[PDB]
């Protein structure tokens, strides 16, 4: 409920907020900590990032290194990354050894490094290591600045029109059934068909005019808590 | 707001308000229907009149009415007397002493009431954030100055009773004698075996000292050198005095007593019976349930100092913090739309020659020009529309200095308490009725 | 790298109510500071608050004293927003004493030398012709809030009843942040700190007192090292 | 400072399964408290704890430091 | 009204830089008024020295390839405002680095002025393959806390210069973590624990003294509106 929540907005790309001081380069993860304080970098944001020995880099960089004429072993050295300075937060709760994690971590990956933890590591690690994820989570969700407010819920601009356009499609049918053309129970599962397919296109509607960095939608999408279609219902028409 | 809640959590509701215990001091819901002042005045604990007079003596116990033929009539009020659940049932006094009454109006008010209206609950400042994880999972974050107000605090009056009743080998004595105790643990009683009246009594304190007439006792040998070494004398009684039950606590309040030989009436067998009143003022605390209307539930998980409570541009700490992540799945947004309703009849609000199409409906209402701490009235299926109160968190009275502390959105800007920096977005805030 | 040494400077908007800034603080300092000055303000500052009290005819505070409209339970939260200040370390006993009709206030509490009460105009209860109001008060110095479960500690005097007590002068207190005139990128901001008390005490000394409080905090800091 | 003081993952491969673990450090317990129980008796086949012992501690926790150490043996009957 | 046991800062080395502080028991809520406090001083209040502009012999800045080393900018630019100085002349200084074939090129080489010293000789700047040819020229200003870099018309003088960012501040990062503790009977007492990370110049421990006198300062400057007096050992 709140600790995936706060871990989707500490490590998620650019474009969530203001992304200010992004497409710099940093002496190491503490000088972005130093330039995060002032208020020039911000959590999300691209950036390049030194990294001290012994930080595992991803799986995919082991075969690619640095431009020298000598063989290298970047694998537990100093290593250039392109990343956000909260994935590097993030990482640091994760044990030492373990490979770097460098996309949106949501529900589905965040279950996934806990059930990779648990196969190749110790019990004591994997338990160590949720107490460090709970902590870190917890403060991010309050930083994370989701609310609710009667502007946060957005109804759709384009529903009062789809409605009207679906009534006089129906009205028809209830207008040839007044002449006896065709009988209750077929209308009733003409009708009921008719209106089906209403909800599904005032849901669309919906799902394309809010916007990606609103809290409601925010806390659906990363799998905190909610459904599609408690959503719907919130702000579009809740059907049959 | 009914309409905008989930039948489901309606239910729940609806059901909580038959649960909400009274308070010290009761206060009016800054939102809420009308119907709340019916409901009182019908029911019986609201004292009215039934004659149109002149208030002619105001007390606390009493209060004396005259009608213009003369005749008196002394409305005699219930004073801290328990109920069948144990909360109090005290009546207050609202009229002064040269008031003119009508028939049908509110001479007396009642448990939980305020001014004749039902008033279940109070009406605290609330901030929808998540707060370190303190408020998670439904959980509360409270204030400590609501314990320090004594803003959520309820007397709890008990009732326990012992019957002196006639045996076989004897008698049952409500006697101050009891054998083999201490001096100071029957400090507090009387002189025929009673706690005084006002005698603050913790767990296991004896109440009224009574003694079982025989028992047929076969002792042991250790215990016969016994009664020969400390020179006791068995008494051929044993202690069966009443006593404070487990995890309880309290300020005796009154004693009544009823004896066979007096011309009170007793079951067979009772010589005596004799009950206490212990009353106590239990404050608000962490596991203590507590809920809005619209069936949004949860215990007390921490009760933070007040600096370290986030608070407003103007220095005011919020008195509760309310989880976001409850309200989208309940399906019960009606709790927010009362919260920026409940800021709006808080801090008034101005339209005067604004000429505007949602004003329009409310100007031949005469809810345009709305000063400070006002109560309003939406009815359960006729209520305020959302445009109305968009636009009413437009034009909000500034409350000092000349800003105000909410946007247009409904939302605020709050400095956290602890680190003191600024929180980055504007958090939803306003005035919520709290049982 | 520019060396500028920190002032206060204050300045009255009211006779309880003031505003003291800073001027030339560091970057990203200014919210932190304030902070901390109204968390130590806020939390301690000493004040003096009536932590018991005793009635004629009256053995505990749910029962009713006859003749007054107000109920003692009422009594007691009424009474809790009376302001005092006391200089005596000591418990000091303060007198009331009210016969015949009329509204009994705050003015008419007898205060002994050394203790002095600041808002008269408040009002305790009311009485009728037949009423008859006498009250002992026992004020106590403090800090914080104490609740009356610690403050009761005479078990013989049945007539007595403890009150909880709220010591601290101040009602409340904001800081604001600016950023200064003087040309550099770094931008120094200008703390600006207002403070907001009772009667009871000048909000210079209050700030005197939480700044006093600090210095003991942070000296530990640099004093126990070297 | 806690339960988990003596790792599981070393503990569990000394002992090869997880319910002879409990019965093990279970067994020891038990005999480490007779010893403190003798009160003067002194008999020769009680055995005191081989570790160091806090001024308070319960024997079970004692037990347990043991086979972190690995020098107490057990073996199935 | 006296305090009931007083505070003590304690001192726990882990290495020659880094170390952790415990403070013993405290008044309920006093762990986050003096942390954070703390924290923010000890980054940013400190002064130190620290490089703020480098200059390149027959280079542009949009021309990121340098001839005859095989590191490019960036990395030279990373490592060079890694290093650590020490001055004292409270103006710009300016240190010469002039270095030619091929090898390894460290902080043990550089020259420095009189007033200025290079903590750190161990450090590696750039590889050089063939002819070495490097030559570079680096601006040491003594300064206080962070900034970032600006353009100071530098480039418009001389193509080659070109600004950084500097880390004046000696200490890295400073992580507080407030936890309770029991005392007499008694669980509302903060024990506050600050872990300090400090760069190769100055020592942690009188870090917090430094920061430490700089707050006295700063919250004595309150006792000058009255005396007052509060119980206190």
């Amino acid at each position: 409920q709140d600790m995936v929540l706060g871990l989707f907005f500490l490590t998620t790309d650019s474009e969530g907020r203001s992304p200010k001081g992004e497409g710099r380069a940093f002496g190491s993860s503490a000088e972005a900590i130093m330039a995060f304080d002032a208020g020039d970098l911000t959590l999300q944001a691209k950036i390049d990032i030194r990294f001290p020995v012994g930080t595992i880099p991803p799986r995919g960089f082991e075969p690619p290194a640095r431009e020298e004429g000598e063989p290298e072993w970047q694998q537990g050295d100093t290593f250039t990354l392109k990343t956000t300075l909260g994935r590097a937060l993030f990482n640091e709760l994760l044990p030492e050894d373990y490979p770097f994690v460098d996309y949106e971590v949501g529900k589905k990956q965040l279950s996934e490094i806990v059930n990779d933890l648990a196969e190749r590591y110790p019990k004591v690690i994997v338990a160590a290591t949720l107490d460090n994820l709970k902590a870190a989570g917890f403060f991010w969700a309050t930083r994370s600045g989701v609310t609710v407010a009667i502007s946060d819920i957005v109804v759709p601009d384009a529903k009062k029109e789809i409605v009207k356009g679906y009534e006089g499609q129906d009205e028809k049918v209830q207008k040839q059934y007044e002449r006896g053309l065709i009988t209750k129970e077929e209308r009733t599962q003409e009708l009921i068909a008719i209106w089906t397919k209403a909800t599904n296109e005032v849901a669309e509607a919906m799902n394309d005019n809010f916007p990606k960095t609103n809290p409601v939608s925010m806390m659906v999408n990363s799998g905190a808590r909610g459904n599609m279609m408690q959503m719907r219902q919130i702000a579009g028409m809740r059907g049959l | 707001f009914l309409e905008h809640d989930d039948a489901n959590r309606a239910l729940m509701g609806a059901n909580m308000m038959r649960q909400a215990v009274p308070l010290i001091k009761s206060e009016s819901p800054l939102v809420g229907t009308g119907m709340e002042y019916r409901s009182a005045a019908d029911a019986g604990d609201v004292v009215k009149a039934e004659k149109a007079g002149v208030v002619q003596e105001v007390s606390a116990d009493y209060i004396t009415t005259t009608n213009d033929d003369g005749t008196y009539i002394t409305y005699r009020l219930a004073k801290f007397s328990r109920s069948n659940q144990g909360t109090s049932v005290n009546q207050k006094v609202i009229v002064a002493e040269g008031d003119r009454i009508i028939e049908g109006q509110v001479l007396a008010d009642g448990p939980a009431t305020e001014n004749g209206e039902m008033a279940l609950g109070k009406n605290l400042l609330v901030a929808f954030m998540p707060w370190e994880g303190h408020n998670y999972e439904d959980a509360i974050i409270l204030s400590q100055r609501l314990v320090q107000d004594d803003v959520l605090s309820s007397i709890h009056i008990e009732e326990h009773e012992v019957d002196a009743r006639d045996t076989k080998l004897g008698p049952e004595e409500i006697t101050r004698d009891i054998p083999n105790v201490s001096e100071e643990v029957l400090a507090d009683l009387d002189e025929r075996g009673i706690i005084r009246i006002g005698a603050e009594v913790v767990a296991g304190d004896i109440l009224v000292g009574k003694v079982t007439p025989k028992g047929e006792t076969e002792l042991t040998p250790e215990e016969r050198l016994l009664r020969a070494i400390f020179g006791e004398k068995a008494r051929e009684v044993r202690d069966t005095s009443l006593k404070v039950p487990h995890g309880e606590i309290g300020k005796v309040i009154g004693v009544r007593v009823f004896d066979r030989e007096e011309g009170d009436e007793l079951p067979p067998g009772v010589n005596q019976l004799v009950r206490v009143y212990v009353a106590q003022k239990r404050k608000i605390t962490d596991g203590d349930k507590l809920a809005g209307r619209h069936g949004n539930k949860g215990v007390i998980s921490k009760i933070n100092p007040i600096e370290d409570m986030p608070f407003l541009e103007d220095g005011t700490p919020v008195d509760i913090i309310l989880n976001p992540l409850a309200v989208p799945s309940r399906m019960n947004p009606g709790q927010v739309l009362e919260i920026h309703l409940g800021w709006l009849a808080s801090r008034g609000w101005d339209v005067s020659g604004l000429a505007e199409e949602w004003a329009q409906r409310l100007q031949v209402i005469g809810a345009d020009k709305v000063e400070p701490g006002t109560n309003v009235a939406t009815p359960v299926f006729d209520g305020a529309r959302e445009d109305e109160l968009a636009g009413l968190l437009q034009h909000t009275i500034p409350n000092r200095d000349g800003e105000r502390m909410v946007l247009p959105s409904g939302k605020a800007r709050l400095f956290d308490g602890r680190s003191g920096e600024p929180f980055p977005e504007p958090i939803s805030v306003g005035y919520m009725y709290i049982l | 790298l520019i060396a500028q040494r920190p002032s206060l400077t204050e300045e009255v908007v009211d006779e309880f109510r003031s505003r003291f800034v800073i001027e030339p603080l560091e970057p990203g300092f200014g919210y932190t500071l304030g902070n901390s000055l109204r968390r130590t303000l806020l939390s301690s500052i000493p004040g003096a608050a009536v932590t018991s009290i005793r009635i004629d005819g009256v053995l505990h505070e749910f029962t009713t004293v006859p003749g007054v409209k107000e109920d003692v339970t009422d009594l007691i939260l009424n009474i809790k927003q009376l302001v005092v200040s006391s200089e005596h370390d000591e418990p000091v006993v303060m007198y009331l004493r009210k016969q015949g009709p009329g509204l009994v206030t705050a003015a008419d509490i007898a205060p002994p030398a050394g203790v002095e009460v600041h808002n008269p105009d408040l009002v305790l209860a009311t009485l009728n012709g037949k009423g008859k109001l006498e009250m002992e008060l026992t004020v106590e110095r403090g800090r914080g809030y104490v609740s009356a479960v610690q403050n009761k500690q005479v078990g013989q005097e049945i007539g007595r009843i403890p009150v909880d007590s709220i010591y601290s002068p101040v009602l409340k207190v904001t800081y604001k942040v600016e950023a200064t005139r003087v040309e550099q990128r770094t931008d120094f901001d200008k703390l600006i700190v207002d403070v907001e008390t009772k009667q009871a005490m000048r909000p210079r000394d209050a700030m005197a007192s939480a700044g006093k409080t600090l210095v003991e905090l942070f000296g530990l800091a640099r004093e126990l090292n070297i | 400072e806690g339960i988990i003081n003596p790792p599981i993952d070393e503990l569990l491969e000394a002992t090869d399964s997880k319910y002879s673990l409990v019965i093990y450090a279970a067994k020891r317990a038990r005999q480490i408290n007779a010893y403190y129980s003798q009160l003067g008796e002194g008999l020769l086949e009680y055995v005191g704890p081989l570790v160091d012992t806090h001024v308070h501690e319960k024997p079970l926790s004692i037990a347990l430091r043991e086979i972190n150490a690995g020098l107490l043996t057990s073996e199935a009957i």
